[PDB]
């Protein structure tokens, strides 16, 4: 089975460097080229680098402007990519692939890439704000409430409701990268508006990167 | 008939250079194998497998090779894919049988056994019962390859990676395809 | 260099349906093209190469035709595990170039979104920023439109939206639109309205509130 294991992704500031590794097994590493393919956050595959069998030929995307250098050690069945002068646009999940023009990626479960996150922000825990339901902007016996998890870095946060008791009708939206360099998402849940004053609605926001947990009670907005 | 020389045989050829053996002038009993319950795959197309050795053919060909489980479904009438298009093809009017069994205990090896090759590149597809040993540098780009490997110029044969701790779909399987030829000639292979 | 263009970029279909994806190249590439499948979050997997031959292990429902500049990927009877994004690549030259991908979605009948609007909390206004939220709950298809009106003044450039994945149970989408303003710009106005244009709506639905009311 073709097993390709990526490692080395992380948080680097703009201008910094990083070196990614790809451990290979299950085939004759010497008979194939090797390619690095990145994928930005929800944006599809972009081939970035190519290295020959004996590493006597190396090819790149000119967009990179010589910032990336591909390498390979055959004794160790290993591929390497040195990423220099990193830009924010380089944030992506990087995969290595066995290459013969055709790309074979790593078989499950081994092959799954490494995540490079290039940002000038230091890690901050989120601020949770209640998206309170109103009796005016209701909808036929059903009312929606939620939590706005704003201004955090990096990904991810996890959000539950009532410590797991409230699951039906929960929508946790994908995080959006704000102009400030910080992420923010929101988690909403719809519940019978008849049982507002009776039922308690707590949202649990867990940001493991910053070692932060927040329990926020969303009360119906009474002016 | 010497079926033990084909099935219980020691060495098997890889699928790109599969092994054909001619069989004539002997008495064969098929129901010894189908009722042996020793194979993982035993599919017969054309003739009924159930005790229909009441026939006489001119020649009997046995084609042996090694593939992986994922590819066993390709040794069948009218199938398409890497092995069928590039390695071993059977015709739609197939009057024969295909047998296959898991050989993970004999063809795997720690750190991988890379002794079995498969053709991964070819300009066209294989006609029924064709056989291609052409190690010509396959051309995938505009540049002619001029017999040397390089940028967009790949070697056609590639190894199998038979580690023993593979999933079953990736494990080695031995395949024997039996063809029954009845031409305008004296038939000698009966049961 | 070589450009790849895929059609239709987003395709909705049902289980058992026959599906075709098209991929065209800005110049000829003979049959040196391959087709890959990527499920959300996972790594891409090679389905077909040489325009037509199935890589071993791939279900035979996948097939490919074409040459020159034109290629078609065909799934005979769509199964639930086939809903994913699909990419095409060429291995004729460098840089290796992919198609933009076509997402295969689940086909269901049209459904109108449940629309809600949320004013900024008092704590966030205390912090110095105001985030007004608009929610489109459980609709189909994915394509919708949100516009913000601050005292019936159309906004642009200060809103960000994100959408969920198609639901595992009823195959709907839900979308969140967030309008970000300074505490000043928020406290300068009264009526905040969210206008939703969707196929399952005969007319655009506007949900609004007034500043500090309730
Ligand atoms: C192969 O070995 C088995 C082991 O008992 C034997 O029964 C059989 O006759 C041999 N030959 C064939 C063709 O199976």
């Amino acid at each position: 089975e073709v097993q390709l294991v990526e490692s080395g992704g992380g948080l680097v500031q703009p201008g910094g460097s990083l070196r990614l590794s790809c451990a290979a097994s299950g085939f004759t590493f010497s008979s194939y080229w090797m390619s690095w393919v990145r994928q930005a956050p929800g944006k599809g595959l972009e081939w970035v680098a190519n290295i020959k069998q004996d590493a006597s030929e190396k090819y790149y995307l000119d967009s990179l402007k010589g910032r990336f250098t591909i390498s390979r050690d055959n004794a160790k069945n290993s591929l390497y990519l040195q990423m220099n002068s990193l830009r924010a646009e380089d944030t992506a999940v990087y995969y290595c692939a066995r290459d013969l023009g055709i790309l074979w990626f790593g078989d499950y479960p081994w092959g799954q890439g490494t995540l490079v996150t290039v940002s000038s922000a230091s890690t901050k825990g989120p601020s949770v704000f209640p998206l309170a339901p109103s009796s005016k902007s209701t909808s036929g016996g059903t009312a929606a409430l939620g939590c706005l998890v704003k201004d955090y870095f990096p990904e991810p946060v996890t959000v539950s409701w009532n410590s797991g008791a409230l699951t039906s009708g929960v929508h946790t939206f994908p995080a959006v990268l704000q102009s400030s360099g910080l992420y923010s998402l929101s988690s909403v849940v719809t519940v019978p508006s008849s049982s507002l004053g009776t039922q308690t609605y707590i949202c649990n926001v867990n940001h493991k990167p910053s070692n932060t947990k927040v329990d926020k009670k969303v009360e119906p907005k009474s002016c | 008939c010497p079926f033990g020389e084909v099935f219980n045989a020691t060495r098997f050829a890889s699928v790109y250079a599969w092994n054909r053996k001619r069989i004539s002038n002997c008495v064969a009993d098929y129901s010894v194998l189908y009722n042996s319950a020793s194979f993982s795959t035993f599919k017969c197309y054309g003739v009924s497998p159930t005790k229909l050795n009441d026939l006489c053919f001119t020649n009997v060909y046995a084609d042996s090779f090694v593939i992986r489980g994922d590819e066993v479904r390709q040794i069948a009438p009218g199938q398409t894919g890497k092995i069928a298009d590039y390695n071993y093809k059977l015709p739609d009017d197939f009057t024969g049988c295909v047998i296959a069994w898991n050989s993970n205990n004999l063809d795997s090896k720690v750190g991988g056994n890379y002794n079995y090759l498969y053709r991964l590149f070819r300009k066209s597809n294989l006609k029924p019962f064709e056989r291609d040993i052409s190690t010509e540098i396959y051309q995938a780009g505009s540049t002619p390859c001029n017999g040397v490997e390089g940028f967009n110029c790949y070697f056609p044969l590639q190894s199998y990676g038979f580690q023993p701790t593979n999933g079953v779909g990736y494990q080695p399987y031995r395949v024997v395809v039996l063809s029954f030829e009845l031409l305008h000639a004296p038939a000698t292979v009966c049961g | 260099d070589i450009q790849m263009t895929q059609s239709p970029s987003s395709l909705s279909a049902s289980v058992g349906d026959r599906v075709t994806i098209t991929c065209r190249a800005s110049q000829g590439i003979s049959n040196s093209l391959a087709w890959y499948q990527q499920k959300p979050g996972k790594a891409p997997k090679l389905l077909l190469y040489a325009a037509s031959t199935l890589e071993s292990g791939v279900p035979s429902r996948f097939s490919g035709s074409g040459s020159g500049t034109d290629f078609t990927l065909t799934i005979s009877s769509l199964q639930p595990e086939d809903f994913a994004t699909y990419y095409c690549q060429q291995f004729y030259s460098t840089p290796r170039t992919f198609g933009q991908g076509t997402k295969v979605e689940i086909k269901r009948t049209v459904a109108a979104p449940s629309v809600f609007i949320f004013p900024p909390s008092d704590e966030q206004l205390k912090s110095g920023t105001a985030s007004v939220v608009c929610l489109l709950n459980n609709f189909y298809p994915r394509e919708a439109k949100v516009q913000w009106k601050v005292d019936n003044a159309l906004q642009s450039g200060n809103s960000q939206e994100s959408v969920t994945e198609q639901d595992s149970k009823d195959s709907t989408y839900s979308l969140s639109s967030t309008l970000t303003l300074s505490k000043a710009d928020y406290e300068k106005h009264k009526v905040y309205a969210c206008e939703v244009t969707h196929q399952g709506l005969s007319s655009p639905v506007t949900k609004s509130f007034n500043r500090g009311e309730c």
